[PDB]
């Protein structure tokens, strides 16, 4: 469960920079 | 585990840790889950923290986040895919991707959105299927 949010966020950071 | 990976996870940890105090509370996990279209209960949010918790002190600090991020899977990727695929048809359209992204704290113009889709889109149909989603995650 919590790891899915973790990777969506990693993708999100990877995308903002 | 490389200095570059450690650095990324640290920058990732920050996005959860809103007040920048160096701890993820259930309050902040709840903010994250909600802008991802979920609605967990305070005990569901407490269950997710125990998954990472090493001390038993109710919060995630960075070394605990790193342990988890490092330890690690098909289930979790599908779970992430489902956050994006709101109508459940098996494809992430540009509307759905835009929608999730703004909820996290962007406003992208249509051309920014299409850029992101173009980056992910292997077969050129202008939507992201699951095979393509693994690739971008
Ligand atoms: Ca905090
Ligand atoms: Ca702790
Ligand atoms: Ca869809
Ligand atoms: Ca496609």
């Amino acid at each position: 469960k919590i790891y899915a949010a973790m990777m969506i966020m990693e993708y999100y950071r990877q995308s903002k920079a | 585990l490389t200095e570059e990976q450690i650095a990324e996870f640290k920058e990732a940890f920050s996005l959860f840790d809103k007040d920048g105090d160096g701890t993820i509370t259930t309050k902040e996990l709840g903010t994250v889950m909600r802008s991802l279209g979920q609605n967990p209960t305070e005990a569901e949010l407490q269950d997710m923290i125990n998954e990472v918790d090493a001390d038993g002190n109710g919060t995630i600090d960075f070394p605990e986040f790193l342990t988890m991020m490092a330890r690690k899977s098909e289930e979790e990727i599908r779970e992430a895919f489902r956050v994006f695929d709101k109508d459940g048809n098996g494809y992430i359209s540009a509307a759905e991707l835009r929608h999730v992204m703004t909820n996290l704290g962007e406003k992208l113009t249509d051309e920014e959105v299409d850029e992101m889709i173009r980056e992910a889109d292997i077969d050129g149909d202008g939507q992201v299927n699951y095979e393509e989603f693994v690739q971008m995650m």
